[PDB]
């Protein structure tokens, strides 16, 4: 994994795993440690009730491109583990979340 | 408002048939999506499968089909029943919900979309360690 | 009398110096004022069905596909074993074959990669291996890239001392005498297009549809209809794909496919379904003159061949096979019916399949490979006549 | 003889394959090359 733990008030961000492939549907996750998973991000960009917009995503141009969490202004409650689920129409199925984080 | 609420055996031995139940505490399970993880330590988190409506399941083939996911709908209860356990099976569990999504990239009458899952209400944590001891 | 005629293609074009098909660098340049000679009370009968220009045209066409992809390459030393596996979708139309070929040099072997269709393949007999589609029966030649085939208007000239005659009536069918009869020494701008099925890019009639046929009652005989007001069709190939580049012999590329860049689709057409309606609508009562007791269906075509029973044209560089079944569903008593909902979508869709190996005119030793287009196609062509 | 029964491999339509074919022809369209005759 990469640590990116710097001061508050900057901007991190967190790559996913396999390239593209066609078009996505790109799940995210909040991991805090001792705790259980919570969701953030759902069809690359959608947020549900109770997170700041803080977060963003990445779009459908993918095509053999990365899939990016971008989390800008860092504040407190923003360390955890990050996951990331896979789909897309091109490359078959998902069992497993992602590489960890 | 929902609650759940998971509660097994804790300690099996391994070979043998093992059953985890999430209680649920806030709506009836004929409205819901239902579905279990499991997290071995260090890696990342595993989706067995999920449960639906019309009882509508698609098991994992890498969990090699020996899951039955029950449901006690009298008791408001998600069961959970697998047999031969492994002791690489020793997860941390949970139980949570599933919605529905549909993705669309062409036409739609030629079948050029498929279906997505997200999972928002999670439980709350169990162990099951499959072990000798 | 009879006679031979030569081609005129004005100078909109004629600023490149390339050669396309349809020669154009052979052809005389037309007359800015074609001069029409009305006549007076002249009577001359028209036969449609005897007609010696609709032989020397089919001729000429035939000679002028023939004289390009003579100095081409030769696909012989490609009808060999191929293996094969479906292209890495989720869990098919194009295969990913795989085959030994010589290379430029006579002495060594290497092994190759191409993707292409199902339609250009047959089985040869667990691992699937089969060869392609057409090497058993005929010599299979690659079209030329930056060779046209894009349809650019023909006049038809007569030499002097001949003439032109021309019928000037509005509702005129075949075989018959004419009362308004003009001269001309040049004919109209006539586009050859190559297509089955339906009549594209071509002339409309003047205040009704018009039905044409030689011997009516005779169900031997087919039936042309000419609309007079057109019905736009908008088709096209959503793949982004690449093409290779594999080197065969001296100085001879042989042009693939490569990957394929996105997603799968497929290539749908997009008629729309209240206009042609409409026109389906006023041919039935054209129709119910000719036989006026009964009911009329329309019913689809017959099995066979993919060339033969489906919509068959040329898209900038690919050929389409699409099959009208949505088109030719119904059935009409009293010139109205219930075999469309009214309700529910606009715009009947049409599924279209692509096929590189070509046979038109129905050779039996000739064939012919039109190498991919990179990118993505459209046409919008503008539908005015078809044959029942 | 006047005719001659022979035998000869062939590389057929499809170049991967070999085939074995029979015909008879006649004596005068024949050279012999060099017991089994074989010309
Ligand atoms: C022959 O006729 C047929 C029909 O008979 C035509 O077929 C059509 O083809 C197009 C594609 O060419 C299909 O479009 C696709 O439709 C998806 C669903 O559309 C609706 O989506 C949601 C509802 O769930 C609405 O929000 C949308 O409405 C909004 O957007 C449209 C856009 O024009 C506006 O007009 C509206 O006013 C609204 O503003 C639609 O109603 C659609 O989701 C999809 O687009 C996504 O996917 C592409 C893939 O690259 C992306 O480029 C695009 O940006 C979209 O991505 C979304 O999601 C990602 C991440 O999730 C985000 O990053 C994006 O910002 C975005 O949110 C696509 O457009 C259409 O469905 C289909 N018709 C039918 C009936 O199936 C043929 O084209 C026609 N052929 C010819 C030659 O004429
Ligand atoms: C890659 O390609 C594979 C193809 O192998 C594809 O797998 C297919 O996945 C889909 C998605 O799950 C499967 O389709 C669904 O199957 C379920 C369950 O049926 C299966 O399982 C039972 C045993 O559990 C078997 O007995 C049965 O024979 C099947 O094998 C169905 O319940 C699904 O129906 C829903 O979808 C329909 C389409 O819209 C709806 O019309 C239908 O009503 C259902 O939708 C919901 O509608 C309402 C919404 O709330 C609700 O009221 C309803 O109650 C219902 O919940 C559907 O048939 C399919 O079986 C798989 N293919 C095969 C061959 O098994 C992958 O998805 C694909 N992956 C990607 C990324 O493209
Ligand atoms: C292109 O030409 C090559 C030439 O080498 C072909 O390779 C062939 O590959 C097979 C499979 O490995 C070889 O078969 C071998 O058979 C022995 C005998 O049982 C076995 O012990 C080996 O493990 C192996 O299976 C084969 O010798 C080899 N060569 C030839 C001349 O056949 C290749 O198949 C060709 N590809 C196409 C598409 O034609
Ligand atoms: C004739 O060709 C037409 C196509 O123009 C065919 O009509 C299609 O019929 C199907 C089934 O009847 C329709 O599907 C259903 O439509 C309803 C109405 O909205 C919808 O509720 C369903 O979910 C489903 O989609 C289809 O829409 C319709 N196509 C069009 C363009 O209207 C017809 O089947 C052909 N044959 C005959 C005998 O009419
Ligand atoms: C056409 O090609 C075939 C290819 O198989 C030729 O067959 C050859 O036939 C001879 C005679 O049977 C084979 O010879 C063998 O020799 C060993 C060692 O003496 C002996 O033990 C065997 O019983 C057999 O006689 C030979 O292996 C075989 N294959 C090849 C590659 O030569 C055939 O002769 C050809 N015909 C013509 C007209 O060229
Ligand atoms: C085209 O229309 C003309 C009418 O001007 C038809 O010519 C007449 O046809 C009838 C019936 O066959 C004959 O009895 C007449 O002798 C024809 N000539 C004239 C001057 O009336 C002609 O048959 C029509 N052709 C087709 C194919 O329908
Ligand atoms: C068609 O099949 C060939 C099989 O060799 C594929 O070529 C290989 O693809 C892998 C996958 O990325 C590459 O790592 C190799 O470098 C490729 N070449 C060789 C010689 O192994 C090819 O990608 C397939 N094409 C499609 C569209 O599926
Ligand atoms: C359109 O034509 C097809 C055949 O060209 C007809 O299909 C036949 O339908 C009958 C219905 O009872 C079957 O018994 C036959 O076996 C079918 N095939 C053949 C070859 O006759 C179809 O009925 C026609 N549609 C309409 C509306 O007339
Ligand atoms: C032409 O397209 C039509 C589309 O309606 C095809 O007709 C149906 O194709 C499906 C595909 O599985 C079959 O299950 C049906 O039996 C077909 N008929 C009907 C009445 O729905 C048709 O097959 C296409 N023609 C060819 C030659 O493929
Ligand atoms: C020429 O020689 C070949 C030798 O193979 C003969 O062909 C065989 O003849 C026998 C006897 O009729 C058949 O049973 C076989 O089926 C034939 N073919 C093969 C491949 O063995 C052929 O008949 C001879 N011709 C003459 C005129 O003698
Ligand atoms: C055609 O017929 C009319 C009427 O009979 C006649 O007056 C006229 O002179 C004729 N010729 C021309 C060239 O109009
Ligand atoms: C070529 O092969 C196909 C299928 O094997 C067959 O239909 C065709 O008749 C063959 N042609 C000849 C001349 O044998
Ligand atoms: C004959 O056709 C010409 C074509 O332009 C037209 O100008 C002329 O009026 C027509 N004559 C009659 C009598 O209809
Ligand atoms: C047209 O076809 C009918 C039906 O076969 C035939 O009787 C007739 O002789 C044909 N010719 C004409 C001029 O009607
Ligand atoms: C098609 O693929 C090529 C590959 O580099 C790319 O440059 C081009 O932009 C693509 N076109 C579209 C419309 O995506
Ligand atoms: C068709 O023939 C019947 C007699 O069999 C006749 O009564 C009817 O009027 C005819 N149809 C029309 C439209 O005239
Ligand atoms: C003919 O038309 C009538 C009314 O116009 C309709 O009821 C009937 O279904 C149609 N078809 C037949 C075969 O009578
Ligand atoms: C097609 O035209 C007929 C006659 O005008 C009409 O009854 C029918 O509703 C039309 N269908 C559609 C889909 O517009
Ligand atoms: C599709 O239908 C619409 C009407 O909803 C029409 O305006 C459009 O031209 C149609 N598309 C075509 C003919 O390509």
């Amino acid at each position: 994994v990469r640590p990116l733990s710097v001061a508050l008030g900057e901007t991190a961000r967190i790559s996913c795993g396999r390239q593209a492939l066609g078009s996505r549907a790109v799940q995210w996750y909040q991991h805090r440690p001792g705790q259980a998973p919570i969701l953030l991000i759902y069809n690359n960009q959608d947020r549900p009730s109770g997170i700041p917009e803080r977060f963003s995503g990445t779009p459908d141009i993918n095509f053999g491109t990365r899939a990016t969490l971008t989390i800008s202004g860092v504040e407190a409650g923003d360390e955890a583990d990050y996951y990331c689920h896979m789909w897309d129409s091109r490359s078959g199925f998902s069992w497993s979340f992602g590489g960890a984080t | 408002q929902v609650q759940l609420q998971e509660s097994g055996p804790g300690l099996v031995k391994p070979s043998e048939t093992l059953s985890v139940t999430c209680s649920v505490s806030g709506d009836s399970m004929n409205n819901y999506y239902w579905t279990w993880i499991r997290q071995s330590p260090g890696k990342g988190l595993e989706w067995i499968g999920y449960i639906s409506d019309r009882e509508s399941a698609t098991y994992n083939p890498s969990l090699n089909s020996r899951v039955v996911i029950s449901r006690d709908t009298s008791k408001n209860q998600l069961s959970l029943k697998l047999n031969s356990v492994t002791p690489a099976d020793t997860a941390v569990y949970y139980c949570a919900t599933a919605r529905r999504g549909q993705r669309i990239y062409g036409v739609v009458s030629f079948g050029e979309f498929f279906y997505y899952y997200s999972m928002d209400v999670w439980g709350k944590g169990t162990t099951v360690t499959v072990s000798s001891a | 009398a009879t006679t031979t005629l030569f081609c005129a293609s004005d100078a909109k074009a004629y600023d490149t110096e390339v050669h396309n098909v349809w020669a154009t660098h052979a052809c005389v340049p037309t007359d800015p004022n074609p001069q029409e000679i009305v006549l007076g009370n002249v009577t001359e009968n028209f036969n449609m069905w005897k007609n010696n220009m609709v032989e020397q045209m089919h001729e000429d066409i035939i000679s002028l596909w023939d004289q390009s992809l003579k100095p081409c390459v030769k696909l012989t030393p490609l009808c060999v074993t191929l293996n094969c596996n479906n292209v890495n979708t989720n869990n098919g139309e194009m295969k990913n074959c795989s085959f030994n070929v010589t290379t430029s040099i006579r002495d060594k072997i290497k092994k190759e990669y191409a993707l292409f269709y199902k339609l250009d393949v047959v089985p040869l007999e667990n691992i699937t291996n089969y060869r392609l589609i057409n090497c058993n029966t005929s010599v299979i030649t690659q079209a030329c890239p930056k060779v046209s085939f894009e349809p650019i208007p023909i006049h038809y000239c007569a030499p002097a001392g001949f003439a032109i005659l021309k019928c000037n009536s509005k509702t005129f069918n075949g075989s018959g005498p004419c009362t308004n009869v003009s001269t001309v020494q040049c004919t109209h701008g006539i586009r050859p297009v190559v297509s089955t099925q339906l009549l594209l890019n071509g002339s409309l009639a003047e205040e009704e549809i018009v039905i044409r046929s030689e011997n009516i009652t005779d169900n031997a005989k087919t039936i042309i209809v000419q609309l007079n007001e057109a019905v736009e069709i908008n088709c096209t190939r959503p793949n982004n794909n690449t093409r290779k580049s594999i080197h065969i012999g001296p100085g001879r590329a042989f042009y693939a496919t490569g990957d394929i860049i996105g997603n799968i689709r497929q290539a749908h057409c997009n008629i729309s379904k209240a206009r042609w309606n409409e026109t389906l609508g006023q041919i039935v009562a054209k129709l119910e003159e000719q036989f006026p007791n009964k009911t009329i269906i329309f019913n689809h075509s017959s099995g066979g061949d993919p060339e033969i029973v489906t919509h068959s044209f040329n898209c900038g560089g690919e050929f389409f096979y699409c099959n009208t079944t949505p088109l030719f569903n119904s059935t009409w008593n009293n010139t109205r019916t219930d075999d469309y909902p009214t309700g529910g979508e606009q715009n009947i869709t049409l599924q279209c399949r692509i096929k590189q190996i070509i046979n038109m005119w129905q050779g039996v030793g000739k064939a012919m490979y039109a190498p991919p287009i990179r990118g993505q196609i459209r046409c919008s062509s503008n539908i005015t006549g078809l044959l029942l």
